């Protein structure tokens, strides 16, 4: 859910994210884990009244069955990251390049390489960027009183690159 | 429109439904954006039971 990057004042007319709303993108991915497995999504980035919805699927293909995936070999934590956008001007959307390094319990890191697209659902006109990146900082908790398997997110994004 | 409906706390909505290797699962999650701030507060739950997949794996799709 990008759409809630801090984009600064300055660099305003680069946000592809929050001008394809209300009607909303088309986020795809690929995710690759180095030595294992890939993730491919899609998911439906809109509003539903005053609530914004991500929709998504996921379908996980050649992982190894004591890998570090689905071992559940990884530390439950999270590395900050920058998301480096670039402009698709052919298909009326963005692409989007960077690394996740997950830490691994031995204390190793295991590489997930991202790739994504989007692309928007309605044919109201949106902004189609200048390079630039995204500063995402994220932290991970559990809610004691709960039973079932969960995450608590708290996440930072802001925007940068141009001046 | 666009960058106007973000001006404020917005609820978010997120729906999963996954297949990895044959394991099929489901995620809700539930929260809040701040833009202004670029705050995301989220919390998702597995409705299927387990995750056959690392919680940390799955933030960059959720978010």
């Amino acid at each position: 859910v990008q759409c809630f990057s801090r984009y600064p004042d300055h660099m305003k007319q680069h946000d592809f994210f929050k001008s394809a709303m209300p009607e909303g993108y088309v986020q795809e991915r690929t995710i690759s884990f180095k030595d294992d497995g890939n993730y491919k999504t899609r998911a439906e980035v809109k509003f539903e009244g005053d609530t914004l919805v991500n929709r998504i699927e996921l379908k996980g293909i050649d992982f190894k069955e004591d890998g570090n995936i689905l071992g559940h070999k990884l530390e439950y934590n999270y590395n900050s990251h920058n998301v480096y956008i670039t402009a698709d001007k052919q298909k009326n959307g963005i692409k989007a390049n960077f690394k996740i390094r997950h830490n691994i319990e031995d204390g190793s890191v295991q590489l997930a390489d991202h790739y994504q697209q989007n692309t928007p659902i309605g044919d109201g006109p949106v902004l189609l960027p200048d390079n630039h990146y995204l500063s995402t900082q994220s932290a991970l908790s559990k809610d004691p009183n709960e039973k079932r398997d969960h995450m608590v997110l708290l996440e930072f994004v802001t925007a940068a690159g141009i001046t | 429109k666009g960058e106007e409906l973000f001006t404020g706390v917005v609820p978010i909505l997120v729906e999963l439904d996954g297949d990895v290797n044959g394991h099929k699962f489901s995620v809700s999650g539930e929260g809040e954006g701040d833009a202004t701030y670029g705050k995301l507060t989220l919390k998702f739950i597995c409705t299927t039971g387990k995750l056959p997949v690392p919680w940390p794996t799955l933030v960059t799709t959720f978010x």
